[PDB]
């Protein structure tokens, strides 16, 4: 099955920084990579499907690019609500690994 | 296999066929993109990425522009009916809004079930791989018009990914817009065996048909639904095998002709085809496409069948008693013939003609009598009618005789009908 | 939009069978899968099984592989999940979400309110 | 669209689709110049040039080496028609003369009108791409016989251009020199289109016919005419429709079957088919591949027609009274069956079969009474008898039902034992 | 040539056709060695030579996957048996002791003869381009699984020597293993020659078969034996041709519609087609698709022919007067049509159409009568039924009218013609 | 070879409309077109129209849409050109000369005699 | 459409001279140039057709050559009678242009 | 395996017509072709000739071309080679091999012990 | 006809030694090149088909190679029965020349 590898596992950010995410296939997956967002005690929230499509009621703030191998999730300024721990998920394999996720916190 | 020969009739029926009965059709929409080739322009003249290019637009352009016999009455029906049930399902499909929403269902997958308006539940299958080749390369490639450019492997991908997309063009186009067959372009074989995989019928049917994935294809055709922006999209009707592995035989027959005072009463069995048991009842399928034999199964379309009485079946043990209409035909004329069997053939040598048998090591062993004679394929290799030689099967079997006095002996001496056409046994007598 | 309606936290004692439901609203159940995730205390998100509403066809990873039983009920629209053989360190919350139809993979655009399971 | 459904004969009348008539064929003679390849040498061994070259010389050398049922009676006249025709013309295209002239003609332009030997006026058309090539590029390139020149761009540019010509004999090699239509090889759409455009014709069937130019291909067919020298020469024969948008209609039976002290009275329309009215007379297509349908659109070609009497229409309005002799089939055996409408079906259901009709929504809604009836697509989505499901169509249309009596009801089966094929009404009787 | 026009029938009579009459099939197993193309793996991601490599791969694995009227009587009887012959043989060829023979056979040689088990001798042919191109080139340039290489020639050299067997992969997955035809891909014109040349039939007849090897493939097939490891097997049955150049002639004839006491009772020889002499023998042939002309040449399948007695001449003689029961129609119904002959047209004009003959020149000439009339290609250019053109032949031949009185006007004494269809005049008389 | 000859000179005020006659001789008029070519004294030749004799269809450049009308007779074999709001720059000499019968193009290798017209 | 230029627009040359005329295609138009010889009060004669092609009846000593957008009128011994304007025509676009023509005067 | 038995040693004169028999056994002689090759004293192998059991067609070598008359009985799978017009210079071994059926070249794989052909 | 030349034509040897033969066409003949062995007064023998299969029966000591032209035949150790005349013999034309001979004596 292909792994797959999230860089960094937690960032600290201030509202409005622009915040960038890493995906890492261990195979190329082409564009097929999905974002998800998962606020604690909240259920997932899907963001981004195929690797830069941007989903519906998505604040326009996100925005994805990457294929093949490596992708990166980019948040343009970053909102109080955007807080939350961030998985990237491969939707190339029957397995669809999700990552270990990453989580972004408030900056100190 | 098991062929009995019936002396009363000059007629073989051979039992033990397995059914593969087509009960329905699977809807599959396929949208292949084709992408915006449109503003795509070469500029610098002739050149191998233009040829193909201005093909492609051709292509694209051109396919803008197209968008009581029972086997005389039967014979087509279920031509006629399969390719209008896709029609009817075609234009539930042609709605801007199926198309729209299709297109939206695909967005996020390769694969989805959309719901028509109609009711209809189909299956969407995406094609990408062109689409993304041509944007994420060619499109790129070319740069301020020129076409002309010394990467040789670019025009040679370009060539490569778009053979199919030209084929699934072509063969419409040359059908216009209605093909006869699924060929390789319009599904290929992984793409078959998925959409199998879905189709709602049990395991075992499913295993059957996984199979024998090449009739299935034979069976099929694919539509053309039409050209929306950068999107072809064409719609396929796989044949659902909701019935399968259920008694057939095939009733053959030649004429039976009796020679009385140099005057001939001849009389020749029409229930001729297959016949098959299902749920108890008896389907009769008489056009010669409509079944196809491969080994011990018969694939028929039930859509062709016309069911009959199981009295029917009466007629291969006593048609001469039997209160069942069995409908034949007769004929003050002789006709010599062989009718080929599975596990034999009926050779009806009557006056006028030699017949004799023979193999290829001995060749001709004996000459045959006067009359019906059923020739074993153990007996002799080949068959030979004056000059005409006919070749004897090779197939394993059983081979049975049923005596019985025939039933062109049982004419009527004072007046026999004369070449009489869809009539019935008693007519004849 | 479509909705997702898991049932409340449930607290078992270790070795007994747990069974979990997911009830579909607000869009065609019969088109879609049912997939189900859990995320275990301080770890990640991980893939438990998938179950075609449309076909019935089940698929699981090797660790749930005989132990976790999937139905899905077109009728009603409710997916249920019954995890066997629980053990302490099974102690999680189980998502289920909506899942493709078929062998191509997709995103799951709708989730569940999640289900506590305590054991 | 209007469907007439008449209890009467238990039959089905669709009026509202329009003509388009195949009135004549436009002759266009090809000359497809291969150019001097026979000089052309590969002395260097195998090589990718070699290797498509031997098989152009292969592929010419090869091309070298090739040179009173009314539906019984005309199934295949104008098909036959339309191969001797073109073959009456090809024989006139064979002669030298006129080789030489359309050559001539052909000399100063890709496309002349010549008046051939006989006085038929053809127009020509000339293909000169692979001649220049070749001796521009190919020939040039090809220097002291070595083939295996580095430049793959040359052996690349001369598998792409030499695409179509291989396919044009492959077609012609593998159809014995008589292809049954015109594929994108023998005529690509911009030669249709300019072709159609020079047609003896009013604007308006110009216009309908670029249109769909799609359809024109499949009632054409191509000839090959012969090798001369290094030009292979080949006509295509176009459909000429010079009759369009004229009111047709349609017409579909069932067995009508009465059960009088259990003797069934059947009775069967042999009438079934597509109709036309011509400037006052009616033509009558019997055979199954004459017409086919576009939309309200039914393409038929004339050659297959055969005239009937105005009065042949009385047949749907009042056939039991009538004068005019209406060929019908009469039989005591019952046949159920479903006849799939343009706009419905016709359920014949008889003792010993289960028929129901459904939805795709509902499932089963309503089972249906013995005798014939019919079902509009509005009650029902499917039809089904016993295990046999048909699928209903979704045309939009007007639904009408014409009261009556069926003259199966006038037979009595009691006083008709005798199973009869397309008799009328008098043996009937 | 010479075409006779019998009054007395409404009929014509065309003689000097030459027979070419297929008395055997040859077989022929080809044996194409793909080569140990499982073993080649791409891990350097998609490649120009990956994407020909995968197809290679799943058109291989794609392939395991699939391993009382004359007329209407013998319709198909002849395709049936070609089939059911070579599916005999088939069988006995897919023994794996005759396979291992075979390829031993093959081991020292490309073309061997090999006696089956069941004793038939079968020619076979290698193949083996393809596996010596992969192995010396292909495998070599696949280092390390890496495919992605900068050598172009490679990748279009693997392209090019692929085509032929991904087309005989296709074409028999979209036939499911038997090809209704032979295609350039199954037998080269190169094989096909040579293979003729070994066929155990005089010299005279390969010289006449080589003249039109075209006509070889239209009529032969191919069947899928199966795949073996690395090699496909497959058999082609080459059509036999052990008679040619004997007497054939062809009967047309047109409704005799006879106007007697207000019945226009027509009188139709439906005994219509090709017969030819053999041995002193008659075989006629009954369907349409089983003999074609090319010149003077009627190309026939004799396992689709029926013997008939020398007597059966004499329906074109004296046909009112002989003893022989001759095939005809007696309906009432008035049938209005043109029957085109190789020499000329049968014109059926009656009461209610009208009827004229045409030239280019001169336009209408004159009105024709009502009743049967024989037009000369000499006299008109073009016939005119109403508004339906018929395009007259341009071939070359004597015309002679054997004059008599229509046996229609006595044919039926107006009493109960009873419209009958297919039946000796006797009855009607 | 064919020969074409053309109707004499003519003199004409502003404003009028001249009708000129070009009559084909020797040939098989029917089976190719007609194209006008003018030559304006001191100037090049000028392409005025083309009409198919076979088909009749007509094609004009700019300067000439709308103001000429072209005609082919087949039974006389004889074409004719009337050039409409005649102006006097429009004196010159204009040759009718056997063009292509259609849409591909052919040298024209049949000239009439040409005609004087003066405005 | 294409617009045709020639050069030079006036030549004198005597007889027996070798006399070379140039006709330019604003755009490729392959080998589908016509030349036509037009003496004055008479009627425009073809002379070269496809480039290269010699009439039927025009002497030898005419021969054409080019391909493309370039092409040349070579008379190889100029002759009294050929004395006459010289017009180029393209024979590739429907609309048929003609050259300025170019004058062939007797040298002074 | 298949055997080939020769006819013995022969001693002819001048100008004399010389007939050889080849037999054939242990082998289905009709599936396949007879060569003949001979080896002059002193020489090389040389080819002499090739006829087809299954078809009876012959090809020769420019110097036998017209001079030999191959022969061959499927009947008793013996083959015949006559040889016409001997000069002293003719005399050698000559052998026969079971050759190719066809066109196709193939080894010979199964050798005659040999005829001493003296002249 | 393609010529075939052996070279050498004689080869004095040794009980085992490594023998090696060659075998040169006129033209490329791919691999369709057989080698016969002839012991004087004994009948041809066939030792390799097709440049390289070893017939049956052969002993492994014999092996062929080549391709194309240029063929070579190895025996790997020469025995006292492997001293006779050698012939390569081309199966690619019709024809089927064969070699001169190479002669294999034993080494005084
Ligand atoms: C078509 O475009 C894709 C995407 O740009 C090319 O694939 C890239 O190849 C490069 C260079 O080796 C890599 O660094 C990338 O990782 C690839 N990206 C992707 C998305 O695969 C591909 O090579 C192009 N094809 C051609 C024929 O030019
Ligand atoms: C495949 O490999 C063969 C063998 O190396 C190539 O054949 C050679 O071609 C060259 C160049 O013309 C010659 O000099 C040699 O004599 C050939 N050798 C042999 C053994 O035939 C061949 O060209 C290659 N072709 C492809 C399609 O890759």
């Amino acid at each position: 099955d292909i792994q797959m590898t999230q860089s960094p596992s937690t960032l600290s950010a201030s509202v409005g920084d622009r915040v960038t995410i890493t995906c890492r296939a261990s195979q190329s997956i082409d564009d097929w990579l999905a974002w998800y967002q998962h606020s604690p005690g909240k259920a997932p929230k899907l963001l981004i499907y195929r690797a830069s499509r941007l989903e519906s009621g998505v604040p326009s703030r996100f925005s994805g690019s990457g294929s093949g191998t490596e992708f990166t999730l980019t948040i343009s300024s970053l909102q109080p609500d955007d807080f939350a721990s961030y998985y990237c998920q491969q939707c190339y394999t029957y397995s669809q690994t999700f990552g270990q996720g990453t989580r972004v916190e408030i900056k100190r | 296999l098991k062929e009995s020969y019936l002396e009363e009739s000059c007629s073989t029926i051979t039992e033990g066929y397995l059914s593969v009965l087509r009960t329905g059709w699977y809807t599959n929409v396929f949208t292949l993109e084709v992408g915006d080739v449109e503003n795509l322009t070469c500029a610098d003249g002739p050149s191998l990425i233009k040829t193909e290019l201005d093909l492609t637009k051709s292509a694209l352009r051109e396919l803008r522009t197209c968008s009581f016999v029972l086997g005389a009455i039967a014979c087509g029906v279920a031509t006629a009916a399969a390719v209008t049930a896709g029609v009817a399902i075609a234009k539930c499909i042609r709605l801007e809004s199926e198309v729209t929403a299709i297109k939206n269902c695909l967005k996020k997958t390769n694969e989805c079930v959309s719901t028509l308006g109609c009711g209809v539940r189909v299956l969407a299958t995406a094609v990408r791989e062109l689409k993304d080749f041509v944007s994420k390369n060619l499109t790129r490639a070319i740069n301020k018009n020129k076409c002309d450019i010394p990467d040789l492997k670019m025009a040679v991908s370009f060539s490569q990914f778009n053979r199919r997309f030209l084929n699934v063009v072509r063969q419409f186009s040359d059908n216009a817009g209605i093909t006869p067959a699924i060929s390789k372009d319009l599904m290929t074989d992984a793409e078959l065996a998925r959409a199998i995989s879905n189709m709602p019928t049990s395991a075992g049917q499913i295993k059957l048909m996984l199979e024998n994935r090449c009739m299935v294809r034979r069976k099929g055709f694919g539509i053309l639904i039409g050209v929306y922006g950068s999107s072809v999209i064409y719609m396929v009707q796989l044949p659902i095998f909701g019935v399968i592995d259920t008694p057939c035989w095939i009733v053959k027959a030649a004429p039976s002709c009796s020679e009385k005072k140099g005057n001939y009463a001849c009389l020749l069995r029409e229930d001729q085809g297959w016949y098959c048991q299902n749920a108890g009842s008896t389907v009769y399928y008489p056009c010669e496409k409509d079944c196809e034999t491969r080994g011990d199964h018969v694939f028929c379309d039930t859509a062709a069948g016309i069911n009959v009485a199981e009295q029917s079946k009466e007629c291969n043990i006593n048609i001469s008693t039997t209160n069942y209409p069995c409908k034949v035909s007769c004929g003050r004329h002789p006709i010599s013939m062989v009718a080929l069997s599975p596990l034999g053939a009926l050779v009806a040598c009557y006056k006028g003609v030699s017949c004799s048998i023979g193999s290829n090591r001995v060749g001709i062993i004996k000459q045959l009598n006067k009359g019906c004679s059923y020739i074993t394929n153990q007996d002799a290799d080949t068959v030979t009618i004056d000059n005409t030689v006919y070749q004897l099967s090779k197939v394993e079997g059983e081979q049975h005789v049923i005596k019985g006095r025939p039933v062109s002996s049982s004419f009527d001496p004072v007046k026999f009908p004369q070449d009489q056409f869809n009539v019935a046994l008693d007519q004849c007598f | 939009q479509g909705q997702l309606v898991q049932s409340g936290p449930e607290v078992k004692k270790p070795g007994a069978t747990v069974k979990v439901s997911c009830r579909a609203s607000a869009y065609p159940f019969g088109n879609y899968g049912i997939t189900w995730v859990r995320q275990v205390p301080g770890q990640g998100l991980e893939w438990v099984g998938w179950i075609s509403a449309y076909t019935g066809h089940t698929k699981f990873p090797q660790n749930f592989q005989g132990r976790v039983t999937l139905t899905a009920d077109t009728s009603t629209s409710t997916g249920y999940m019954e995890l066997r053989s629980l053990t302490s360190d099974d102690t999680a919350v189980y998502y289920c979400a909506r899942g493709p139809c078929c062998s191509s993979p997709r995103p799951y655009d709708i989730w569940g309110q999640g289900t506590m399971v305590t054991v």
